């Protein structure tokens, strides 16, 4: 992937992680614990309906016999026609091919975006309170319980009520 | 220490597709684009079929016993089957495929009398090749003849003007008797002529005495254009010209027919039902269709790299 | 205290553009790529065009009354009419089409003669459907006959060579009469067969009696090679041969021609002025065209996503 | 798109904003102020400029007639014909449909991160004498009059100058 | 590129970087030294690899002879003929065209995306005891010889060991 | 203390054409338009035939230039520019068609019909024709009447295809000189040579003036019959044709090599070639490279090149 977190930095992915795409987990005195997050998982779902509702459900044009499979027409006009159909799938198969192989490109790409965003929000939103493990996770330097933790999660966390706790914590 | 950690789900067995990098990376989902699965079945519902079986689509205008229920009929869908014939008596049409193109989208055929009444010859030409009961002819046509063996056949014109506000298919034939005492037997002796003339149409047809055959030849005649038959034996008449209904799209195939089932693309193996932009089934289809291509399958991904433990 | 912000630009509303994952997304500005705006018109500026009008293309090379003006031509622009006609009596021309997408393309036509004299025979067969200056024939073309009602047309052989250095546009004629009667009292009784030969065609024909008709046909006799025509009646014989210009469009067409506006792709609704790759105007056209697409409208982005102040 | 940058963690664009397709806003003791980036502009224009370039103005293909619209030919050929030319409207209106769908693509992903290298540029420049606020914003931590602002736009802005004002003003303990 | 390293934040190239795509050159008080890196380089040429591997050493299908260049055919199928075949050159030559720009695109922003990934995953590794510089270099804080170097390029690199000296380095005035 | 992070450089990059940019510099590019043409007709593998002097439609009716070819068996059929179908004037209808159909045919084998005949010449010949004096057509019979002007006697003549393939029939129908020549060769009056089988039916009736022999051909299914019923001008098959397997055609001038693989072949000899684009012929035969109008498009394998 072009942004380095999913199959980068990041590990690997979770299987215990059903409820979305994308997710936190947590540890504190409490315990273990997984949330999926809305936000990210349906931007990239959305993104990859949308490639689908562009591929799929196509009005075509018609096409009518130029041929005769019953009363065969001079081998002459019949070998053009074959020569154009062949040209044709060929083109077509050349296309899809490119068409299939590009769209996948992006979708890995668009999703390991995603999850690189949600990264990058979470570390603006901890500020100086902590630090960035290397593995995707946050190494938090102030006591943080699940009310806490949940605050990280839905975009409440007010980085100043424990700041001062964090940066004596960091300075040792 | 407290710790929070972001990561993406896994699945335990992802689906491989292809990249413009990679050829067989793991993503989480993928979905088919290729259509492989016919239905091997003329998928007929929300449409009026026509199955032609044992009757040729050229067959319709002139009237062989084999298409006797189809010289008028209406649909938006022809069938042609491999053992539907044209004729009875040995001949041809000029021009077939061609013809046979523009029936194929015609919205099948109404018939109309041409008004021609004929004295002093008969009209009642048989061959024992195109049996109803014993000795019968193309519905559709006359075979005109003498009054007798050896009877010279008069100097005839008949003409018919297009009284419609839509093309009109005349038909005519000629015929090339088995030999020349035989063209003397039905006809009366000497040369014959036959020439057709409309304003946008004019040749003449010398029968080929020998040959044993019935050659067919036809027209369009626009609205109120005259067609000008000028003749002395050898002619075989329309008695009946064609009218277009509307559209139609032409099939060829072997496969059975069915109603509880809807189709836009159809072929020699029947009907391709799919909402993919490509399919692999064959590659002559008519109607609207996916696009066909040579692979089997290509996977569109659905969802992220799948990276699992 | 004191902080600095970093931003982007944004408009009112912007443009709704289609991406790989989104229909109609915003952005700031973007730019059609299908033409849709035709010219009802024949653009003829900087160019030498020929309106054939009330005379074919094919008309050129025979000679109808219709066609007189237009016997010998130059143009880069060959613009064809609906009411254009390349016959006075009935018939044919075989490969028509062939013959006229060859002609489209030629720069026009000069004709040349080919020296045809001819003894123990009449050459001033002629019909009122090509009234002009007398009850006359195809200005380019020789209706040979016999010398008397009936009399024996002589078994007879022209040959012509050509002397130039590009192909030469050779076109005859079978003529077929009206009767078997009318055949016999133009060239005599009997068999009639015209064989045309050159290096690389040969060709026989005989006339098929019943119905008025001259039937035309065409070669390509190649520089120094000779074509031999040999015949005993129903023959039309060329006067005149035609040689190509070199480069021309031809357009079929009802569009007024309009000297004060530049196009170089044409069709029967007019002009094609574009720049765009793509075209929703007509599907047939000739010259240097956009590629011809379904759609009405692809706007292409040529500026970010639009987010305005919500 | 792709860098989160536009319509990401930067909430709308300025309407205000009419030099430039990306831009400073500041905020000091001597009010408010919006100067347009114009490297980052450019650099924008020139990418979509290059687009435009290999789309419009191309050489056209060469067309000729093969039909005949006053005088039809032959159904058989003519009915080949017409399905070789609907057959390259498919592919021509397919291509069309891709070409614009994927440089639009491109175009949005592209636009997005030329913001994002110039903010990443002035969040390098800034060094320990600033913090980013999630929404696109630099809080700094000394003083930074007019002219200081004109020094980061401009990329003059010497961190060596504050260190030492920023530093303990950011780090608020002993 | 989409991602600013490459003709980016990083000013130019290595002339003299030849064991391959991206590296580390380093400075202390032991001299300077250049050193490539395998695991970026090695993501790039594969990837690029990839590429090839689709366009090169296809299998095509069949084509027959459909005119005759010793005997004309019948000039309108020839027509017919020539006119599908100028039509079909277009397109293939469309099609070449695009691709080719198109995978150059992506190939560019590709090495430029690895070199990103490579930067990126050196500023978490030396965590609080480096500061960028902006131009694709880290200001180490502490004294880190040529072993401490190699550490860093191996991924072995222990940031606890140097914490305490790096952050009282940068504190001061 | 630093350490600082880069990438590579050369001094000489290739320019290469992106979506943004014309000419752009990257450190390495690979060329993706093949213009490296072989002027030969690679043949290595292949069981090659070079037709030479015979046409390819010679090969069934037995000219001269073609007593070389009359069975040949190949998988790669070469044309070439001075190949001749015919010695007598004449020529076949819908000659390319049948042209298409050999060059696919992996050559053809030769079976005799079984003609006999009485009341009639057999032996008909023509100077235009010369193998050793005056001969014919290899394959064919040309059928007289007993002496000059002499009634040449109505006859049919009939054979079934006991084969499990397609059977090919060619016949003849001969134009005389004159109206005297016709009536010298053949009977007096009108002639009708009339070709059925169970999905084919047409009559000829010669021409005279015209001094040709046209041929005429249809293909007999297995198991069914072809019904030749003739009073004159009627040049009779003594041998009909059955494809051998698959072969590929090519026109060309260029000389065969049997050192060399090829598949794709045109008039101007074999692409060899790994790449996806050619920009060599627009008109070429077997498995090839798309044609492009391009010269070159080079596909970038390396990053921008960015020199100090
Ligand atoms: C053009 O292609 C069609 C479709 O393949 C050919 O028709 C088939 O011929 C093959 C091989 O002889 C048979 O297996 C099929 O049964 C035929 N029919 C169909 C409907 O597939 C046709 O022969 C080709 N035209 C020419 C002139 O070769
Ligand atoms: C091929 O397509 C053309 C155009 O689609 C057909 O000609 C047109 O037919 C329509 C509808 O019947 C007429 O209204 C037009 O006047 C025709 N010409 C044009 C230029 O639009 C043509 O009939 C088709 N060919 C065959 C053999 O059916
Ligand atoms: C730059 O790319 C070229 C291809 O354009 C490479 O050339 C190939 O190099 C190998 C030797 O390693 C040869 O066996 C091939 O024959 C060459 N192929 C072609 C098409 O020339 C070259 O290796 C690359 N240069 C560098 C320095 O990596
Ligand atoms: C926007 O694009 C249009 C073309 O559609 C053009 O007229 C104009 O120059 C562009 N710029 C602005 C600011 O409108
Ligand atoms: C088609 O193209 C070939 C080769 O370019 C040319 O020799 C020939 O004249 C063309 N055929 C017709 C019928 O115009
Ligand atoms: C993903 O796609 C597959 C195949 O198209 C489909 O059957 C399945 O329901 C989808 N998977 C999930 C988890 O929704």
């Amino acid at each position: 992937g072009l942004f380095g977190a999913i199959a980068g930095f990041i590990e690997n992915g979770w299987e215990g992680l059903i409820n979305g795409w994308y997710g936190f987990r947590h540890q504190n005195a409490q315990g273990e614990g997984t949330a999926a997050d809305y936000k990210s998982t349906q931007s990239a779902i959305d993104q990859i309906t949308g490639k689908l509702n562009r591929l799929i459900g196509k009005t075509n044009q018609q096409f009518e016999l130029i041929d005769n499979e019953f009363n065969e027409i001079e081998q002459q006009i019949g070998n053009v026609i074959n020569w154009t159909r062949d040209a044709m799938t060929e083109i077509w198969s050349y296309n899809a091919e490119l068409l299939v192989a590009m769209e996948n490109q992006h979708t890995i790409d668009l999703a390991d975006s995603e999850m690189s965003k949600l990264y990058e929000r979470v570390k603006k939103q901890l500020r100086e309170n902590a630090e960035e493990d290397g593995t995707g996770c946050f190494e938090i330097f102030h006591k943080c319980d699940d009310q806490c933790m949940e605050s990280i999660r839905n975009n409440t966390y007010d980085h100043t009520q424990y700041r001062t706790e964090s940066l004596q914590n960091r300075i040792q | 220490g407290d710790k929070i950690c972001l990561g993406h789900h896994a699945v335990a067995n992802g689906t491989k597709v292809n990249t413009l990098t990679e050829r067989g990376i793991e993503v989480v989902n993928a979905t088919e684009t290729v259509e492989t699965t016919n239905i091997k079945k003329i998928c007929t519902q929300g449409k009026r079929p026509t199955d032609l079986g044992q009757c040729g689509l050229l067959g319709t205008l002139i009237g062989p016993p084999q298409c006797d229920q189809f010289l008028e009929f209406s649909s938006d869908l022809i069938i042609e089957r491999r053992e539907g014939t044209d004729i009875c008596y040995p001949g041809r049409f000029t021009n077939e495929e061609s013809l046979r193109q523009i029936l194929r989208r015609s919205g099948g055929i109404g018939k109309e009398s041409m008004g021609f009444t004929y004295s002093g010859i008969r009209t009642n030409g048989a061959t024992s090749a195109c049996t109803r009961s014993g000795s019968s002819f193309y519905a559709e046509m006359k075979w005109l003849l003498s009054n007798s063996d050896n009877a010279a056949f008069p100097q005839m014109t008949k003409a018919y003007r297009n009284p419609r506000n839509k093309p009109a298919l005349i038909i005519w034939g000629v015929h090339h008797s088995e030999s020349v005492s035989e063209q003397t037997k039905l006809y009366g002796s000497g040369n014959k002529l036959i020439t057709v003339r409309s304003s946008k149409y004019q040749q003449s047809f010398t029968p080929n005495p020998g040959a044993r055959r019935i050659d067919f030849h036809w027209l369009l005649l626009d609205p109120n254009d005259t067609v000008t038959f000028t003749f002395n034996g050898a002619f075989i008449a329309p008695d009946r010209t064609s009218f277009f209904r509307g559209e139609s799209l032409g099939v060829q195939s072997d496969a059975p027919l069915d109603s509880s089932c809807r189709g836009d693309c159809f072929h020699s193996g029947g009907t391709i039902v799919s909402s993919l932009p490509f399919q692999n089934i064959n590659s002559r289809t008519v109607g609207k269709c996916p696009r066909y291509v040579k692979q089997k399958s290509l996977l569109l991904a659905t969802g992220m790299r799948n990276v699992p433990e």
